[PDB]
């Protein structure tokens, strides 16, 4: 849930840049809100990416998943980011019962 | 400006599922030498956590996007695949040598591939 | 006046979740001799699916409930965790020795626990 | 689904019997509803118990899964069926992918 979606949006912030609009378009982010991230945080690429996803997860509280993240992902040919997302989801959920 | 804070939290996150020996042997495998490994092992005698974010920060700095993707991918995904074995099969031998019922067994296995 | 067709419908179900020789194992472990069977063998040479329902049926006809509760679902139960084991260690172990992604495992997984 | 439900409802028909009615309402199958089931089939309790079952189909067209009728029959202290209808289920989901 809360620290499982931390995790998750840790791998993306580090690793989506240059096509990130891209993305929060697919998160269904309004331009209106991706005009205003660009202004907002004009230095770090990263920084960007990290507020689309904070707005994503405001706008659906129960619904915001690590698996609508990975469809988000995989629309945009984000592929190899989206296997990193499940596999250290993935290493999460088996944690939980050892640790 | 945020750019090693955030490589850090990513960083960290990869740490903290893998094992110290998990990564060291990764690292390993993927161009940090025994010399570099020693250097960052004695740096945090104390602090298991932190070896594995400077070793992953090592070797992270070594790599093109592409590999460096498609090795720890390939990684972490062999490592799931074992854990998930062992784990299942537990529940499987647990509940085949049982007399009871174990109308657990779906729940048991659904937990285990959450996402 | 339906009672017999419900019996059937109940034991065709139950026939249609087991193999021929794993009927045949069970209804020999629970009353019905090697003499009934080969009776019903030769009565159904080319119904292999007749063969299970008259097996079951002459099983059922021979067991108080509590019994016939526990010997079948104990029957079914290590059944299906043997073939679990079975697809899920292929599974495994074809994404363990794969170079391509396998994000299809949790579905995979899933699908054979479905309810 | 279709046919899984079916399976279940084989094997609930022909093992429930007395306490039909105490499963009748755990599937929220109204009383106004089960007076007219003990009216439509007098003499078949295998078939009261039936048709009580295809009423909560049709009461839950997308949701009406055999894991709520597990439920249902849990709660009914009916575990034995249960345990049953698990097994079976379990054994067509293994079939599926080998036949
Ligand atoms: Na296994
Ligand atoms: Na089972």
């Amino acid at each position: 849930g809360e620290e499982d979606l931390c995790a998750a949006f840790n791998v993306i912030c580090d690793n989506v840049g240059k096509d990130w609009r891209r993305l929060a378009r697919q998160l269904k982010v309004s331009d209106t809100k991706i005009d205003s991230i660009e202004d907002r945080y004009p230095r770090n690429l990263t920084e960007r990416v990290r507020e689309s996803l904070r707005i994503w997860k405001n706008t659906e509280k129960e619904n915001a998943t690590v698996a609508h993240l990975v469809g988000a992902l995989r629309s945009c040919q984000m592929n190899l980011v989206a296997d990193l997302v499940q596999e250290v989801q993935q290493a999460r959920d088996l944690q939980n019962r050892s640790g | 400006n945020l750019s090693d804070v955030d490589l850090s939290k990513y960083i960290t996150t990869i740490a903290g599922v893998m094992t110290l020996s998990q990564v060291k042997g990764f690292v390993r495998k993927n161009g940090v030498n025994e010399a570099k490994i020693d250097e960052i092992k004695n740096d945090n005698v104390q602090d298991t956590a932190e070896q594995k974010v400077q070793l992953l920060r090592n070797w992270h700095q070594l790599h093109g996007k592409k590999e460096a993707y498609d090795t720890l991918i390939k990684d972490l995904k062999k490592a799931n695949l074992c854990t998930l074995a062992e784990k299942i099969q537990t529940i499987i031998l647990k509940d085949i040598t049982s007399d009871s019922e174990n109308s657990n067994f779906r729940n048991e296995i659904q937990s285990l591939v959450l996402e």
